[PDB]
RNA sequence: ACCUCGGAGCAGAACCCAACCUCCGAGCAGUACAUGCUAAGACUUCACCAGUCAAAGCGAACCUCAAUUGAUCCA
């Protein structure tokens, strides 16, 4: 009984004979690299990738951003080509790199990273934490602006939100300062949800901040059409994930169906679904920045409970599932006399009918 | 050739193991981990009793 | 009664980084015959080539989070010599903010014995501890 | 309720307020239960345990916290490499 | 097992009650051969007692 | 086993049993390991701790050792501190 | 397996003459 | 058979699961250690398109780890 | 009275044991040294050979090295008296 | 001549499978002295007895090998 290969076998394309005039894998990392850049191969065979969650990954996903910046590429090289000749032209940098010796401004390269390439690793972060798959539902989309948001809770130092920060309600407390460059035609609504820490629906979100047809940088003329609410993620809980959504819209768009009560302390009210909202305001915005961080339990939770809800706090637990136990023999043969002890309810002494 | 002899610790007082060792090696002083104390201490060989 | 007070009493946490930061995640071991091991949350993934040096932390599933490389022109505008030892430091120290950044702060780091003898490597792995990334992750809690 | 409990110290009482506030419901009550036996005798006599280690682990607040290194290493240095990221000049509330 | 007999109008709480009276009221069988040294008591209904 | 005896005319017990094996009161009999105390010079550690449990018998053994002794080794015993005392009961057990 | 299509697929000493 | 996902190995070659699963058999790429002198040796007397492709075996888990219980109301 | 003697002699034993312990490890030490010594004397005594094997190289050298112990030994004598 | 144990074939691809069948071997050796303690779940030489693997945990650093072997009583 045999049965043909499904496919060309994996060591059938080289050369069986005239071994010795074939090149020998020489070390240990160049077989390491051909293995791995094999593994991802589409083979006709059985494989892990096949079976440990890719959650059938290959399709289309829907773009929903900012086109590129038309650049002319040919000057653009041109130009780092003679950027790269002057730093060559220059001997002492050369002295310090063989002198061990060559530190960055890393203020600088991190804010080249920001005009530049900052938005596809933002949009990988994004796909990798799942925000397009809780927001978009799977669409996917580049923030081409860069945005800066930074939370205020003493004096002097920041406590920022990038591209997945950590922040407490204690420095969540009051609304953030925000900041991105923008011009005097252009409306702006800047967003806030919370993906994880909805209670009664496992698929919805808390809306946290909601601003409206901001004109250009001037934040503090868009209307309000849902306050600032500090983020609450539950005790027990794990650690949530909150997001700043930025979007620019061509006309002005203002909408009442959609506004809160000026308290609006209800979660029935605050109860939010960012593919939804995008639904039925679909034409006029699109977005164009992105920011996001994760909030674990503090102290300031407890109060934000106590005033802000006026309800009872929930505190969860992780639990896991009951330890397994084969059916019990009636002659346990050869196993020890600590057997008895797994089928017990409590471990205290009984006296049946005496 | 080779002789299992027993080790007594000094510390944890009463604690013994039995080791194999080389007939021509001289007698042994080895860290062994003594549970009556829970700690390593010393363990001198002591009243050699096989012969394998 | 209020009805604020619906709360669903099983709580789903979509996060996929919540199990594992609260360490009760599962890590893939075993394969115990092969390299490397695939007993982590977090790789750090050194790729040296010729021209370039490129490092990844990317989470065991396979998807990438950040990376610094010297292709990438905000740092190859600045630095000098893209293969040196200064540039694979600058790349450490680049993506140890740009991961701090990310919120990721422990990963593992699997070498070969000659990478790990290698200086870039040591200085790279000392850049990221003075970047502020521990690596050697925790342990799973009722592993 | 473990603010109008006169039977307890005042500073013993604040002190046990803020090192068991997980256990303090809305009306400030604090909250003790017990699981351990089928015997409600039993499980009322750990409840009654629990509250006199409380009070006398708060009267004296000499005591010196051994180190653990399991569950708050993580959180610890996760806090130290947020704390890292605090640099301007100007902000307020 | 002692409050249902104190219930079942045996064994009487009006009096001491002791070994000869717990055997009249038939709640327990010592055996003297079979090294029974006499009863125990155990804590099964402590509570609703 | 002599099932009748000359004197009284009663089954007797074999006394090896009784001397190498501990009866519960459900019905299960506990030994211990052959070779437990012998050469654990060559013996690993998990062949020792494996070596030093109190296990359980057969239903054919159970049987074979019911038989072997008499009805008064059957008996529920209220000793004062049994160690095995929680082991008499079966709890939790289906047909 | 040997009435496998993918039989066979762990062969390497025919690769390796020494 | 090589130990895989979540399949441990005894001292005496015996594969075991080390998480409640499904099994799966698996061909997977070959690569040993670099400490294994007579693997990588092996390894490095191979041409440029050679791959091992042993065969190995993993264990898909069925259930999450736990989950999150509301416990108080305080 | 008896199970305070043992706990009085447990406890005077872990102070003896720290103070031996550090002086075993010295003995190591000492030892390892001396062994490694006399492997260099071994390999330094049959440089100067001509041919073959160690079968008349190594008897002159474990002669000379034979020699050499009972010189030191004499010496050693000579100094303690 | 053999009697116990292990590897290969017969016995080709889960397991098992005889022969006064064909061939090899074993009755040790070497290195640490956590070769500590406990404990889910399993395998098993077709019974039993024996034998084998092992998560988690408590402590402490940050095992090779194929067989290499002997029950109870008793000393
Ligand atoms: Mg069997
Ligand atoms: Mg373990």
């Amino acid at each position: 009984r045999r049965t043909p290969p499904l496919g060309p076998m994996p060591n059938s394309d080289i050369d069986l004979s005239n071994l010795e005039r074939l090149e020998k894998y020489r070390s240990f990392d160049r077989y390491r690299r051909r293995a791995e850049q094999e593994a991802q191969a589409p083979h006709w065979w059985r494989t892990y990738r096949e079976y440990f969650g890719e959650k059938t990954d290959p399709k289309e996903k829907i773009d929903i951003g900012l086109p590129p910046p038309k650049v002319s590429r040919t000057q653009q090289l041109l130009e780092r080509k003679q950027a790269i000749q002057e730093l060559r032209a220059n001997v002492e940098e050369e002295r310090a790199a063989r002198l061990r010796t060559a530190s960055v401004p890393l203020d600088a390269v991190r804010a080249e990273w920001e005009r530049t390439c900052g938005p596809y690793h933002k949009q990988r972060l994004a796909e990798y934490y799942g925000l397009y798959r809780d927001l978009f539902h799977g669409a996917t989309f580049v923030p081409r602006v860069p945005l800066h948001v930074a939370y205020a809770v003493g004096e002097d130092d920041l406590m920022p939100v990038y591209c997945g920060n950590e922040v407490t309600p204690t420095e969540a407390a009051q609304a953030p300062e925000v900041t991105y460059e923008a011009e005097e035609g252009s409306l702006w609504t800047l967003l806030l949800t919370s993906l994880d820490g909805h209670l009664l629906e496992p698929d919805a979100e808390y809306l946290h901040w909601l601003l409206t047809n901001i004109p250009g940088n001037r934040v503090a003329e868009g209307q309000v059409t849902c306050p600032y609410l500090p983020p609450f993620p539950a005790r027990g809980s794990g650690i949530h994930r909150l997001a700043f959504l930025l979007f620019k819209q061509d006309q002005p768009i203002d909408f009442s169906e959609d506004a809160r009560p000026s308290p609006c302390y209800q979660l029935a009210q605050r109860t939010f679904r960012t593919f939804d909202f995008y639904k039925k305001h679909q034409e006029t915005m699109t977005p164009a920045g992105l920011s996001f961080f994760q909030c674990r339990w503090d102290d300031s939770v407890t109060y934000i409970f106590h005033q802000l809800l006026d309800m009872r706090e929930p505190v969860f637990e992780f639990v896991r599932p009951p330890p397994y136990h084969p059916k019990q023999k009636r002659f346990p043969h050869r196993q020890p006399l600590r057997y008895l002890d797994r089928y017990r309810d409590s471990h205290e002494p009984t006296y049946g009918i005496y | 050739k080779n002789i299992l002899v027993r080790m007594v610790s000094e510390a944890g007082t009463g604690f013994c193991f039995n080791t194999k060792r080389n007939r021509l090696r001289e007698k042994l002083t080895l860290l062994h981990y003594d549970p009556v104390v829970k700690q390593r201490v010393l363990f001198v060989e002591k009243k050699k009793i096989r012969s394998l | 009664p209020v009805e604020n007070e619906a709360v669903a009493p099983e709580f789903t946490n979509r996060n996929p980084r919540n199990l594992e930061l609260l360490s009760v995640a599962r890590k893939e071991r075993g394969w115990r015959t092969v390299f490397p091991s695939r007993e982590f949350w977090h790789r750090l993934r050194v790729i040296r080539t010729q021209h370039h040096v490129e490092a990844l932390v990317e989470h065991q599933n396979g998807k990438v989070v950040v990376s610094a490389s010297t292709r990438e022109w905000a740092i190859k505008k600045h630095l000098y010599s893209t293969r040196n030892v200064v540039a694979c430091e600058s790349i450490g120290r680049v993506l140890a903010q740009r991961c701090l950044e990310a919120g990721i702060n422990f990963m593992v780091y699997q070498p070969t014995p000659w990478e790990a003898a290698s200086d870039s490597m040591k200085r790279l792995q000392s850049a990221m501890t003075e970047g502020g990334v521990v690596l050697r992750e925790p342990q799973r809690i009722y592993e | 309720h473990l603010a109008t409990a006169e039977w307890i110290a005042e500073p013993v009482r604040q002190k046990i307020a803020i090192t068991h506030k997980n256990k303090i419901n809305r009306l400030g009550e604090l909250i003790l239960t017990s699981e351990s036996s089928r015997y409600q005798f039993r499980n009322l006599a750990d409840c009654l345990q629990k509250i006199r280690d409380m009070i006398t682990e708060a009267s004296q607040t000499p005591k010196e916290p051994t180190k653990e290194d399991v569950k708050l290493h993580r959180i610890r240095i996760e806090n130290m490499n947020r704390e890292r990221l605090r640099q301007k000049r100007i902000h307020s509330a | 097992r002692l409050q249902y007999l104190i219930d079942l109008g045996r064994v009487d709480p009006s009096q001491p009650i002791d070994l000869t009276q717990l055997v009249n009221g038939r709640g327990v069988t010592i055996q003297p051969l079979k090294r029974d040294y006499g009863v125990q008591l155990v804590e099964e209904g402590a509570d609703t007692f | 086993l002599t099932y009748f005896s000359a004197r009284k005319g009663k089954r007797k017990t074999v006394k090896a049993v009784i001397d190498r094996f501990l009866r519960l009161h459900c019905g299960l009999w506990v030994r211990r390991k052959a070779g437990y105390k012998k050469k654990l010079w060559k013996k690993t550690p998990a062949r020792k701790k494996r070596l030093r449990e109190f296990v359980f018998c057969n239903k054919t053994q159970s049987k074979l050792l019911d038989k072997m002794t008499t009805s008064f080794w059957k008996r529920r015993n209220w000793y004062v501190d049994d160690p095995y005392q929680k082991y008499h009961d079966r709890t939790n057990l289906k047909v | 397996y040997k009435t496998k299509p993918t039989h066979g697929i762990g062969k390497y000493k025919h690769l390796i003459k020494a | 058979w090589h130990p895989g996902a979540h399949v441990g190995v005894g001292k005496n070659k015996c594969l075991y699961a080390l998480e409640e699963g499904i099994v799966r058999y698996t061909k997977e790429v070959y690569v040993p250690h670099p400490r294994n002198t007579e693997a990588v040796d092996l390894i490095t007397r191979l041409p440029k398109g050679a791959v091992l492709y042993k065969t190995f075996v993993h264990v898909v888990p069925a259930k999450p780890e736990g989950t999150f219980k509301l416990v108080a109301m305080l | 009275q008896k199970r305070r003697e043992r706990e009085q002699h447990i406890a005077e034993c872990m102070a003896k044991m720290p103070q031996m312990i550090v002086n075993w490890q010295q003995q190591q030490r000492e030892n390892w040294e001396k062994a490694q010594a006399d492997k260099e004397r071994r390999a330094r005594l049959q440089a100067e050979a001509q041919e073959l094997l160690g079968y008349q190289v190594d008897p002159r050298s474990a002669r000379f090295q034979e020699l050499l112990q009972d010189l030191e030994k004499k010496e050693r004598k000579r100094l303690k008296e």
